[PDB]
RNA sequence: AAUUUAAUAUAACUAUUAAUAGAAGGUUACUAAUAAAUUAAUAAUUAAUUUUAAAACCUAAAGGUAAACCUUUAUAUUAAUAAUGUUAUGAAUAAUUAUUAAUAAUAAUAAACUAAGUGAACUGAAACAUCU
RNA sequence: AUCAGGAAAAUUAAUGUAUACCGUAAUGUAGACCGACUCAGGUAUGUAAGUAGAGAAUAUGAAGGUGAAUUAGAUAAU
RNA sequence: UAAUCUUAU
C-alpha cells in the first residue's frame, strides 16, 4: 500500500525561535499541549481525523451497469465506535476505527501497542487523535519508568526569604514570579 | 463649530477697505475666476466676443 | 488677532528672509519648560494665522498663500520639538540601562574616581552634582540613594 | 470660493489622482491651464516637477545678486543683474537690462506713475541661456571646494572657471536682512542653553508628557522574546 | 442638602472666584496639543458675548 | 421658472449638476436612520448609565497643561541672521541616543557644572559637538 | 513669476 | 558655434533571449515629521555599509459594529514609599498627587506557478446511450 | 367573546454628580425621495378654523399655501 | 449478555 493522502500534505514551516529575537505578530494564548504531528491533519475525510481509521480516506468511482452506464460513487470503510482497553492509561479508549484497524489492533496485542510500533507506516495511518493517544500513553510509561528521582520543598523555604529581602530593598514579588525566575535555576 | 458665552463682549475690527489691505481685496481672484470661466466655456463665436 | 488687525497686510507679515525656523539642534539644548512655551507660542501663532487663512480662502477666493506657509513652518518647528523632546528620553532610558549592567557601571565610578576626584592641581562642589546625576539625594530614600550614600562615605575614606 | 476643503484631506485618491497626472498627458493638462491664464500672467518656460528643481546653490549656477550676460534670445549680449529665480519654473528674472515683454495689465496691479495699461514686464529665463561675466564672459563654471560663508551664513562652494580652477568667480553679498519682527527670536535668547544632561535617576521630561510626545499603542514597536514564551510557542 | 444644578452652580462661582477653573479639570494631561482652532465671525443671531 | 434666465428647456437639473453619482462612499454623521449613530472620535470620556444618562470620568478627560512661567521671549520662529547649528557626533555610533555620549555628558557636567555650548555661546557659530 | 515682479516693484516704490 | 542623423531618461506596454531575485491600499485630518555613524577618493560632498526617530483611523480573527465608528480604560492596576487634608484612638482607616518595581496587547498581506480533493456540460462520434 | 392574547433587565444606608457624543436646515400626497424626465404613477405618522350634518360624507373656507420652463390670439373641419 | 445501539440525570 502507500500513504499518499497523508504523506502529500505539508504543513508551513514554523522559523526557529530564538530566545532574543522579536515576536511574531499573533502568538497564541495557551501553549502547545502536544508535540506536532509530522503529517498535519486531514483535509479531505475530516470524518477520520476524530478517529483511529488506519489511513483509510473514502474512495469516489464508477457505478457501472450492464449497458456501461457509468455513475458516481463512493465507497465508505467499514467505521466503528469501539471503547477499548489501554493498560497504560489504566482506562478504556472510545473512538471510531476501520473493522480493519480493530483487527490489527487485536493481532498486536493491545492498544498502546498499536499507537507506540515505531514503524513510520503505523505514524502516517495514526490520525492527529491517534498521535496524541500515543504520545498520552508514551509520556504515561516514561513517567512509570523514570519517577523524578532514583527541589520544590527548598524552592517553598527559600520564597518567603526571597521575598522579605524584595520587600527590604523596596519591591514585592509573588509565588508564581517566583517560580517564573528559579526554573532553570 | 462650537458658538461659547462669555462674561465680557466682544466686537471684531473692522475689516478693511480694498485699497487699505493687500490680501483682503475679492476683485482680483474673483476676475481671474470669471475669465478662466469665459475662456474655457468659450466654444466658438465668443472667442470673437469681447471680455468682461 | 494680531496688533487688533483684522487681517495682516504684506508688509505686517513678516519677510521669508527675515524668518526662519528653529534648528533641531538649537533645541536640543533648551530646557523642558522653555520647549513647552515655544510650543505653545506656535499653537497660538498657527492659531491667529488659521483664522486669518480661513478668511482669505472661504470669503476672498485668494491663492496668496504667505499665511499657509507660515503655518507650515511653524508645523514644522513643532515637529522638530517633538522630535527632539522624544530623542532626550529615549537617550536617558539608554543610560539607565547602560548603568544597570553591573560592570560597565563600576568602570563609570573607577574613571570618575581617577581625573576628578582623590585628586589635586571645587570638590565639594562636584561632589553635589556628582550626587544629585547618579544618585537621588538633593539638599528622597531607597537602595539607589544607600548606593550613593555608601560611596560617598568610601570617597571620604579615601580621601 | 466658499470652499472648507483647506481644513481637512477629503477625496485624498481623487486629489493623488489629479495631482500625479501622467507625463505622457502633461501637454494636454498644460494646454487648458494655458487657455486659463491672461498673457501678462502666462510664461512660455516649463514648470518642472519637485524632483527635478534646483534645490543647492550648486544645482543653480548663479545666484540672486550677481551679473550675467544674455545670449540665444532677443536681447542678447546684454548684461544684467540677476533678481531672484522662480522656484517651479527652474529660470531667472533679470533686471530691466534683461528679456522683457510689453503686455496689457488691469488696474489692480497698475505701478504708481503709469499712463497706459500696457506695461513691460520680465520674462523668466533658464540657466543654461545665460552665462557669468567677471570685462569677461565665463563660459562655464566648476565647483571644487567649500566654505562657510559670512554674509549668506551657508557651507557654500567656491565658484572656479572651468578649466583653470585657481580663478574663482566670488558669490554676489546679499542686502542686508534688518530684522524687527515680533515672530522672531533674538539671536542671544534663541540660541541660549537652558538644558544639561545631568541626571540618570530623575528624567528630564516627565511621565505625564510621554503620550504626547510618543504613541503608546504603537503598532509598529514589536516585543521582544523571553525564554517562557519560546517554551510556549514551541510544541 | 441641596439640588444637583445649584450645587453645579455654586462650584462654578467658587472657581471663578479662585481664579481657578470653573469646572472640574480632568486626569488625562496633555503637554503638546496640536490642536488648533479658527476664531469665526459673529453671525446675526449671536451677541457681542458670543463667540464662535 | 425655476431661474428666469433660462426660459427654454435645456437639460438642467432643478439643483445640482447631476443626479447620479457613486452611491458607495462612507457615512456620516448627518445620513442614516435615527438609530444610526456614527461619532466623531470625541467622547470616550465616561461610562454610559443603565438608564440611558452618562457619567463624566474625570481621571479620563483631556486636560491640556500649560507652563505656569511662560517664556514669552521664545517665539516660533528664530532671526535669520542666526545661522541653522549642525551637531557632530564622531565617535559615536549611536549618536545623540548614545550612551557613552550621555555618560561623557553627564561627567562634564559633573566637572564643570551647566557651562554653555559653543553654539549657545557664540551666535556666529554653526558647527557643535553637543 | 509676474505676481512676485510686481511685489517687489511695489515694495521697491515703497521705499 | 549651430543644425541634422543614430543611441541613451527618473517617463510606455507586448514577444523572445540572457542574467539576477522571490513581491500595501483606502478613510480624513489635532496632516501620519527624522536623526546619526563608519569607510572610500580629493571641510561640504556624492557612493557604499550600518544604526536610529516618528508613523492617526479602516482593511474577519482585544470585544463589538451598518469599513474608516463604538466599547474596553497601560496619562491602568497591585504594591512600596514620600507630601497633602479628614475621621476615630505616638499607631490605625480611606482619598489625591509624584517617583520606584511588577502585569498584557496590535494578522492589510499578494497574484500567477505547484500539490491534493471533488469533478461537469456544451461538444465529437455527421443520431445517441459505451466512448469523447 | 373564543380565535385564549410577547421576551428580557432587588431593596436600604453611606459616599457621590462640574452633567460626554450624534441627530436638529429645507424638502417630505414631492421640482428637493422610488419611477431613465422639474414624470397626472408609487411613498409611513399626527393636527387637520368655524358654519352643516349621523359622519373624517357633501358644500363653503378663517388662517396658511399656491396660481406652475411655455405664451398671445383665433375658436373651420375634426 | 462488559456485542452493539436509544433515552434521561
Ligand atoms: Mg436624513
Ligand atoms: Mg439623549
Ligand atoms: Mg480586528
Ligand atoms: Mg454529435
Ligand atoms: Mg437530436
Ligand atoms: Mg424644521
Ligand atoms: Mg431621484
Ligand atoms: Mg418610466
Ligand atoms: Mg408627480
Ligand atoms: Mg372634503
Ligand atoms: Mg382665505
Amino acid at each position: 500500500r502507500q500513504w499518499r493522502l497523508i504523506e502529500t500534505r505539508k504543513i508551513a514551516k514554523q522559523p526557529n525561535y530564538q530566545v532574543g529575537d522579536a515576536k511574531p505578530l499573533h502568538m497564541p494564548k495557551e501553549r502547545k499541549k502536544f508535540p506536532d504531528y509530522k503529517y498535519g491533519e486531514s483535509n479531505i475525510f475530516k470524518q477520520s481525523n476524530k478517529g483511529l481509521y488506519g489511513g483509510s480516506f473514502v474512495q469516489f468511482g464508477n457505478n457501472i451497469s450492464e449497458s456501461k452506464a457509468k455513475t458516481r460513487k463512493k465507497w465508505l470503510p467499514n467505521v466503528v465506535k469501539k471503547g477499548l482497553w489501554s493498560e497504560t492509561l489504566n482506562r478504556k479508549i472510545s473512538i471510531k476505527m476501520t473493522a480493519k484497524v480493530l483487527k490489527t489492533i487485536s493481532k498486536e496485542g493491545g492498544i498502546d501497542n498499536y499507537l507506540t510500533k515505531e514503524k513510520s507506516a503505523r505514524i502516517k495511518e495514526l490520525g492527529p487523535t491517534g498521535w496524541k493517544l500515543r504520545y498520552r500513553v508514551l509520556k504515561r510509561k516514561d513517567e512509570i519508568e523514570n519517577p523524578p528521582h532514583k527541589r520544590r520543598r527548598l524552592m517553598s523555604f527559600l520564597y518567603p526569604l526571597e521575598k522579605l529581602e524584595y520587600r527590604s530593598v523596596g519591591k514585592d514579588l509573588n509565588y508564581k514570579k517566583f517560580v517564573e525566575l528559579f526554573a532553570d535555576v | 463649530k462650537m458658538t461659547i458665552e462669555m462674561e465680557e463682549p466682544f466686537i471684531w475690527p473692522e475689516e478693511p477697505r480694498p485699497d487699505e489691505n493687500s490680501f483682503w481685496d475679492s476683485t482680483t481672484p474673483d476676475n481671474m475666476e470669471k475669465y478662466r470661466e469665459e475662456r474655457l466655456n468659450c466654444l466658438g463665436s465668443d472667442a470673437n466676443k469681447p471680455g468682461t | 488677532f494680531s496688533n487688533k488687525k483684522f487681517i495682516r497686510s504684506a508688509d505686517d507679515l513678516p519677510p521669508s528672509s527675515h524668518i526662519r525656523p528653529w534648528s533641531i539642534p538649537e533645541l536640543r539644548h533648551k530646557s523642558f519648560n522653555d520647549l513647552h512655551s515655544l510650543w505653545y507660542n506656535c499653537l497660538r501663532e498657527q492659531n491667529v494665522l488659521a483664522r486669518e487663512n480661513h478668511l482669505l480662502k472661504n470669503i476672498v477666493g485668494s491663492t496668496h498663500d504667505e499665511f499657509s506657509e507660515l503655518s507650515n513652518s511653524i508645523r514644522t518647528t513643532m515637529w522638530q520639538i517633538r522630535h527632539v523632546l522624544n530623542e532626550r528620553e529615549l537617550a536617558y532610558s539608554a543610560s539607565r540601562e547602560f548603568l544597570q549592567d553591573e560592570s560597565e557601571r563600576k568602570k563609570f565610578l573607577d574613571t570618575l574616581a581617577n581625573d576628578y576626584f582623590l585628586n589635586k592641581d571645587e570638590v565639594a562642589s562636584m561632589l553635589t552634582r556628582f550626587q544629585l546625576a547618579i544618585f537621588g539625594i538633593s539638599e528622597t530614600v531607597d537602595i539607589n540613594f544607600i548606593d550613593g550614600i555608601k560611596f560617598l562615605a568610601n570617597l571620604k575614606l579615601q580621601r | 470660493s466658499g470652499s472648507y476643503q483647506h481644513l481637512s484631506n477629503v477625496g485624498s485618491r481623487v486629489m493623488k489622482r489629479l495631482g500625479n497626472r501622467p507625463k505622457n498627458f502633461l501637454p494636454h493638462s498644460e494646454k487648458f491651464i494655458k487657455k486659463s491664464t491672461p498673457e501678462f500672467m502666462k510664461s512660455d518656460l516649463k514648470e518642472v516637477d519637485e524632483k527635478t528643481s534646483f534645490k543647492s546653490e550648486k544645482e543653480w549656477k548663479f545666484i540672486p545678486g550677481d551679473r550675467v550676460v544674455v545670449m540665444s534670445g532677443a536681447s542678447k549680449g546684454n548684461i544684467a543683474v540677476i533678481k531672484s529665480f522662480d522656484k517651479r519654473t527652474n529660470s531667472f528674472i533679470l533686471d530691466e537690462n534683461g528679456p522683457t515683454k510689453t503686455v496689457p495689465v488691469p488696474k489692480q496691479f497698475w505701478l504708481e506713475g503709469q499712463t497706459s495699461h500696457m506695461i513691460t514686464i520680465p520674462v523668466s529665463i533658464l540657466g543654461k541661456d545665460l552665462r557669468l561675466v567677471a570685462t569677461v564672459a565665463v563660459r562655464d563654471v566648476s565647483f571644487n571646494g567649500s566654505y562657510y560663508d559670512a554674509d549668506y551664513k551657508k557651507v557654500m562652494p567656491y565658484r572656479c572657471v572651468k578649466g583653470q580652477p585657481d580663478l574663482i568667480i566670488p558669490w554676489p553679498k546679499p542686502d542686508p536682512i534688518d530684522v524687527q519682527t515680533n515672530l522672531a527670536t533674538d539671536p542671544v535668547i534663541a540660541r541660549e542653553q537652558t538644558f544639561w544632561v545631568d541626571s540618570v535617576v530623575r528624567n528630564p521630561i516627565p511621565k505625564k508628557a510621554i503620550p504626547s510626545i510618543r504613541n503608546p499603542h504603537s503598532k509598529y514597536k514589536r516585543g521582544t522574546l523571553t525564554a517562557k514564551d519560546i517554551a510556549k510557542l514551541v510544541a | 442638602d441641596i439640588n444637583v444644578s445649584e450645587k453645579i452652580y455654586k462650584w462654578t462661582k467658587a472657581g471663578i472666584e479662585q481664579g481657578k477653573e470653573h469646572f472640574k479639570v480632568g486626569g488625562n494631561k496633555v503637554y503638546f496639543p496640536k490642536a488648533r482652532i479658527i476664531l469665526l465671525r459673529p453671525n446675526a443671531k449671536h451677541t457681542p458675548y458670543q463667540a464662535k | 421658472l425655476t431661474r428666469p434666465w433660462k426660459k427654454y428647456r435645456d437639460g438642467e437639473l432643478f439643483y445640482g449638476l447631476s443626479k447620479v453619482g457613486n452611491k458607495r462612499v462612507p457615512l456620516t454623521t448627518k445620513q442614516g436612520n435615527k438609530t444610526m449613530y456614527k461619532g466623531t472620535r470625541a467622547s470616550g470620556i465616561g461610562r454610559h448609565t443603565k438608564f440611558g444618562g452618562y457619567v463624566i470620568n474625570w481621571k479620563k478627560v483631556r486636560t491640556y497643561v500649560t507652563p505656569d512661567m511662560v517664556n514669552f521671549e521664545l517665539k516660533p520662529y528664530v532671526n535669520a541672521n542666526v545661522p541653522p547649528l549642525k551637531h557632530e557626533f564622531k565617535g559615536f555610533s549611536g549618536g545623540p541616543l548614545d550612551p557613552r555620549l550621555q555618560l561623557l555628558k553627564i561627567k562634564e557636567y559633573i566637572v564643570n557644572g551647566r557651562v554653555q555650548s559653543e553654539g549657545a555661546t557664540d551666535t556666529s557659530c554653526y558647527k557643535e559637538r553637543g | 513669476d509676474f505676481m512676485s515682479w510686481f511685489k517687489r516693484k511695489k515694495q521697491e516704490e515703497h521705499q
